[PDB]
């Protein structure tokens, strides 16, 4: 995926102020709450019965932290997205058999979470830049299905 | 279908839009045109640039339909019958595009109502916009 | 909703299945498992060998359930209420996989109904299986 | 998009027998009937108001023939579908602005047509080989969006 120099500059500027410890778990939590079929894949994580349980779950938060780590890698290597996600693609595709549709859902949940935290700063031009990233990450993570 | 909890959630959240309906409606269209440029082709007769009065005007109609739908939540097929006819037959809007506008309405609401946009309300709002979108593509 | 023509076409083409319903279910399940291997993970302990009795037996139940849904075509949400809770609450079936099975049931009918699978009937069966799919994914 | 030596033979054997002058039109026809919103791109084509009109339309059949040409040209270049279809990618993506999801739907409708015309001969082993081809054509047509 091709970001313009201004887009790339705006994306990085926003990502710098993301709380690497909470945002990942907020995205992963909302996925499990909003698209409950995704819970099929985290039965090991314990109580996911209610929204507040899912968002309170220490394992959802700790896993979220790893999920954001992988987006940070992606941002750092936008010209090598397929490679960055090669190991995670064979994990999610060959071993877990997650439908690549859910990759795109998590991405859009991530965008909602960034919008919810940054308010006026998350402008439409900034959103458009981020919708190219998460689409790129989704396509990259789905390589083992292609 | 939408639950008592979900209706309560949508009425509470959408209630706080108030006089900003047109502003929110217009921001959501702009987000959709910039992020998903394929949507621009459905509005060829509009200036789609930032600050556009056709977009602000259309934003208001879109948001007003949503307020109307919130108020007819238990009776949406009949409330949006005319709108379903325009979107399905006349305009022939790709059902994919409703997902794209729906995502941008959640993003807009997320950016403007921080305290309201909890996980539970996010889930309710998403369900509601899916329900709106189903009815608007029902005449397919 | 489904036009009174759509129901007539669904009741016409599915009525011709009749005795072979059990065998078409099995073929549509085989087709989905081969075309879309992600679906196999919902059946981890199944004997998925070609013409396995277990798949024949499951193709039987799916086929019977669709037969029921043709008979309650005006009353599907309540006909398939226990089947909704199963697919949604217990099994957590990804909505996408319903479009995959639905498509593999279309390939199976076209391959078994040369004269009977006209564009019109195709469109009606497609709309029908989309309706069943909406009900089965409804309890999220 | 990796077809095994037997998958490529099953795909080739079947394709050889396809009536090159009708199957295209049948696929595009059923797309317009089953997915009406698709007629939006084919208003230049005249009457599309009923199934019979759609299948009878000389422009539908004339166009269906060009679509099936592009599928034939993909089946001879399975190892590089990005390059075979990068001309047509630009057209549908930058010019015509077709949402890439519709490439998937045409793919599956073509699979339904091949199923209608060959009957028992279109076994799952053969369908499964074609699902890889249509998914591959769709992914390559959509590449000027990635
Ligand atoms: C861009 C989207 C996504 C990213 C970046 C991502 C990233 C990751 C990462 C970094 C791991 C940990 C790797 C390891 O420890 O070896 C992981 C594990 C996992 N992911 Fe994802 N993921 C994504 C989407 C999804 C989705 C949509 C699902 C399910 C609906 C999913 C299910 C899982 C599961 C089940 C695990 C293993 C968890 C465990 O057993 O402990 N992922 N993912
Ligand atoms: C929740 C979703 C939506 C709502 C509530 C909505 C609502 C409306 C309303 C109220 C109108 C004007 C009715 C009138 O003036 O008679 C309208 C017109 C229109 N809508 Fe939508 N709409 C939605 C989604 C979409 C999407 C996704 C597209 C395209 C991607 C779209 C394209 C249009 C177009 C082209 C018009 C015609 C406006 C004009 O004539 O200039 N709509 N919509
Ligand atoms: C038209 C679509 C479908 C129909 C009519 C249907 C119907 C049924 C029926 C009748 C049963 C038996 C349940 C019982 O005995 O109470 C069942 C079970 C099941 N279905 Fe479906 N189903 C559909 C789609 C799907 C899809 C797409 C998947 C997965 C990709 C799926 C996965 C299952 C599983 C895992 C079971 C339980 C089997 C077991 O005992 O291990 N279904 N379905
Ligand atoms: C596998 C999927 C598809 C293939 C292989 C395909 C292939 C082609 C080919 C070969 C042409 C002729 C280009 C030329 O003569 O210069 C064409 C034109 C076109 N395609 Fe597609 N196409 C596909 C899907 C779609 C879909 C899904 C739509 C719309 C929903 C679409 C809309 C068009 C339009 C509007 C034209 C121009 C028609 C005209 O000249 O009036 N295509 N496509």
């Amino acid at each position: 995926v091709h970001l313009t120099p201004e887009e790339k500059s705006a994306v990085t500027a926003l990502w710098g102020k993301v709380n690497v410890d909470e945002v990942g778990g907020e995205a992963l939590g909302r996925l499990l709450v909003v698209y409950p079929w995704t819970q099929r894949f985290f039965e090991s994580f314990g109580d996911l019965s209610t929204p507040d349980a899912v968002m309170g779950n220490p394992k959802v938060k700790a896993h979220g932290k790893k999920v954001l780590g992988a987006f940070s890698d992606g941002l750092a290597h936008l010209d090598n997205l397929k490679g960055t996600f090669a190991t995670l693609s064979e994990l999610h595709c060959d071993k877990l058999h997650v439908d690549p549709e859910n990759f795109r859902l998590l991405g859009n949940v991530l965008v909602c979470v960034l919008a919810h935290h940054f308010g006026k700063e998350f402008t439409p031009p900034v959103q458009a830049a981020y919708q190219k990233v998460v689409a790129g990450v989704a396509n990259a993570l789905a390589h083992k299905y292609h | 279908v939408l639950s008592p909890a979900d209706k309560t959630n949508v009425k509470a959240a959408w209630g706080k839009v108030g006089a900003h309906a047109g502003e929110y409606g217009a921001e959501a269209l702009e987000r959709m045109f910039l992020s998903f440029p394929t949507t621009k082709t459905y509005f060829p007769h509009f200036d789609l640039s930032h600050g556009s009065a056709q977009v602000k005007g259309h934003g208001k109609k879109v948001a007003d339909a949503l307020t109307n739908a919130v108020a007819h939540v238990d009776d949406m097929p009949n409330a949006l019958s005319a709108l379903s006819d325009l979107h399905a037959h006349k305009l022939r809007v790709d059902p994919v595009n409703f997902k794209l506008l729906s995502h941008c309405l959640l993003v807009t609401l997320a950016a403007h109502l921080p305290a309201e946009f909890t996980p539970a309300v996010h889930a309710s709002l998403d369900k509601f916009l899916a329900s709106v979108s189903t009815v608007l593509t029902s005449k397919y």
